[PDB]
RNA sequence: UUCAAAUGAGAACUUUGAAGACUGAAGUGGGGAAAGGUUCCACGUCAACAGCAGUUGGACGUGGGUUAGUCGAUCCUAAGA
RNA sequence: GUGAACAGCCUCUAGUUGAUAGAAUAAUGUAGAUAAGGGAAGUCGGCAAAAUAGAUCCGUAACUUCGGGAUAAGGAUUGGC
């Protein structure tokens, strides 16, 4: 177990060119997080309670622009040279029709 | 998408040099809206964006 | 020169002014024999000499 | 010169989870505080003590809340918690063991 | 093989082995011998200032002195320390002529050592005193 | 048929005699080739963890042994040409010597 | 130089991440003078050009952008005109 | 950091990772090396390579415009603790 440590750091750390991103700035997943302590050997109840509370707490609740805007696009001509509304267009401002 | 500008505003914005800035690979729609130093802020206050240690030049030997 | 003078700056300004192609309603006229910008400069192809 | 410094830890979010054990930690602490270059010498000098969700180090002879993060980490490590839980401090001289930030699972 | 053990150990560039060293060092007459030879004009020093150690002419006498004050001459007097090696000890270890490389081994740890030891030791104090 | 099992791969006689400045990406290469011949799919994918376990030591730094594990799985999309590919992943053992091909049970 | 993902009709060459290297402060870094004149930056976007390629570009199309009592010119005289 | 040192070599900040690619490893090339014994017998000619090289100490001829020649030549040495 020893040797397979040194091997998996190892494969893990690569300190003369760059160093180790922060834990406090990144963030992980429950899933791993209950395989680790598993493996550890501790009893997962109050971890899991904590997180069904948050899946709980975390709900998907639809509005009227989910309703309306959820499945369409667009809702404006797009332009051939992705201008603005007030944009100028040098090239096609002569030519009103799109036929022409 | 070509993310380019965004890396360079945070680097600008993070105040270190463009090899020192984590743009999250699985929020690239989120980082691709992102066209101002405003947005990039908020980014990098979220942690979608993230400033790297530097590389360590130790003198231990010295 | 970032330090140049008016008469420069005055002429760079209207080779900017002029640096376009045509207007697409020009080929519609009647009789139109314009079909592309003949005088057209570029910053890498022809220097402007002054 | 040797006035008392106190340090504290609170191991309150890592106890209630399950996942640590304070009488483990003040014991390591104990075995593994150096003064003047050993272990296993902290007469009347360090006294280090616990109740379930404060670790308390009354310490008169070169001390540091830097080390103390030091020792804590390397606990950690060995019981396979440097991934998950880390020492924050929230004011001077106090201390916390925090857990990383977790997405829930969903 | 390579440049440096080529040009150094070249054959044509040999040195004086240490068997025949140690035997140079055995008798006293030898030692006399190779302390008080004749004008030489073809060695350094006209054939003086010669160290037996290291089988090596100086060109001066304070040539020679900085030399016994030196590391390479202190490594090749510890090399002359022990047994000298002769093919008695190869078919020995071979397990052949063990009698008679157990005899050879008695006599240098009886005789003919202690004899090389007391040579040395009046070899130094002379060049002390000379030098 | 959806498998995995646990391979050794010598690249040792593979990379014999190859430039230095080609050795890792030979060894790419070569993995690509075992993982094929081993499982019959055109399609493998390397994970960048192992990627990582080639270049360790740098462009001619590869290891003599290597421990794979090699899954062949079902291509998902309908667009791809082959219905099945290999993944490769990368084994971190204490050595990788003395090792038989295994099957690793599926759960 | 390599790996995965994304984008895409199409990716050795685009983007992000994962790695391996390099310039090694007399720099492959950070600014200016002469010269250039918009090449800067965003959006759109690949016919031609980038001696392979191209979804990329100092390319093509449409725009945005240079704010001074104190920085310069301007004033002074130099060899000279 | 090494070192006398803006040398060479390695690294931090910052910046690049650009220059058509893949597979094979015949001859002949281009660039770089090693070679038993001999040691210029080669050649118009030692061309080219090799050999020397830092520092400390010992020592240093002719000739001379007395200033030089001179690092003349020739020797001993060098790590680590
Ligand atoms: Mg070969
Ligand atoms: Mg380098
Ligand atoms: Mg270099
Ligand atoms: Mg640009
Ligand atoms: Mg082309
Ligand atoms: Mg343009
Ligand atoms: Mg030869
Ligand atoms: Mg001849
Ligand atoms: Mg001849
Ligand atoms: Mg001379
Ligand atoms: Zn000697």
């Amino acid at each position: 177990r020893q040797k397979t440590m040194i091997a998996e750091a190892r494969n893990r750390k690569s300190l003369k060119n760059k160093a180790i991103m922060p834990r406090s700035k990144l963030t992980k997943s429950f899933g791993k997080m209950e395989e680790h302590m598993s493996t550890l050997g501790h009893d997962m109840s109050a971890l899991q309670d904590k997180q069904n509370r948050a899946a709980r707490k975390n709900r998907y609740v639809e509005r009227g622009s989910d309703v309306v805007f959820g499945d369409q696009d667009a809702l404006t001509a797009s332009t051939e040279n992705g201008v603005k509304l007030r944009q100028t267009d040098r090239l096609l401002d002569g030519v009103a029709d799109g036929s022409m | 998408a070509n993310l380019r500008t965004q890396k360079r505003l945070a680097a600008s914005v993070v105040g270190v040099g463009k090899r020192k800035v984590w743009l999250d690979p699985n929020e690239t729609s989120e980082i691709a809206q992102a066209n101002s130093r405003n947005a990039i802020r908020k980014l990098v206050k979220n942690g979608t964006i993230v400033k790297k240690a530097v590389t360590v030049h130790s003198k231990s030997r010295t | 020169a970032a330090q140049k003078s008016f008469r420069i700056k005055q002429k760079m300004a209207k080779a900017k002014k002029q640096n376009r192609p045509l207007p697409q309603w020009i080929r519609l006229r009647t009789n139109n024999t314009i079909r592309y910008n003949a005088k057209r400069r570029n910053w890498r192809r022809t220097k402007m000499n002054i | 010169q040797k006035i008392a410094k106190t340090f504290t830890v609170d191991v309150s979010s890592p106890t209630e989870n399950g996942v640590f054990d304070p009488a483990s930690y003040a014991k390591y602490l104990i075995d593994h505080i150096k003064v003047e270059g050993a272990v296993g010498n902290l007469g009347n000098a360090v006294t280090v003590t616990e109740d379930g969700t404060v670790v308390t180090v009354v310490s008169t002879a070169k001390f540091s809340g830097k080390y103390l993060k030091y020792l804590t980490k390397k606990y950690l490590k060995k019981n396979q918690l440097r991934d998950w839980i880390r020492f924050v401090s929230t004011k001077t001289n106090e201390y916390r063991l925090a857990f990383y930030q977790v997405t829930p699972e969903e | 093989m390579g440049r440096y053990s080529v040009k150094r150990y070249k054959t044509k560039r040999r040195t004086r082995d240490l068997d025949l060293i140690y035997n140079d060092l055995s008798t006293k007459e030898s030692v006399q011998k190779l302390l008080n030879q004749p004008l030489d004009e073809t060695k350094p020093g006209l054939g003086q200032h010669y160290c037996i150690h290291c089988a090596k002419y100086m060109e001066t006498a304070i040539a020679l002195k900085t030399h016994l004050k030196g590391k390479v001459h202190k490594r090749r007097v510890k090399e002359l320390r022990g047994v000298p090696y002769t093919q008695e000890v190869s078919d020995a270890a071979a397990g052949y002529n063990l009698n008679k490389f157990l005899n050879r081994v008695q006599e240098i740890t009886q005789s003919v050592g202690p004899e090389k030891e007391s040579n040395e030791a009046l070899l130094k104090e002379h060049l002390d005193s000379t030098l | 048929d959806v498998v995995t099992r646990e391979y050794t791969i010598n690249l040792h006689k593979r990379l014999h005699g190859v430039s230095f400045k080609k050795r890792a990406p030979r060894a790419v290469k070569e993995i690509k080739k075992f993982a094929k011949l081993h499982m019959g799919t055109d399609d493998v994918r390397l994970a960048p963890e192992l990627n990582q376990a080639i270049w360790k030591r740098g462009v001619k730094g590869v290891e003599y042994r290597l421990r794979l594990r090699i899954s062949r799985k079902r291509n998902e999309e309908e667009d791809a040409k082959n219905p099945l590919f290999s993944y490769v992943e990368p084994v971190l053992v204490a050595s990788a010597k003395g090792l038989q091909t295994v099957v690793v049970e599926e759960d």
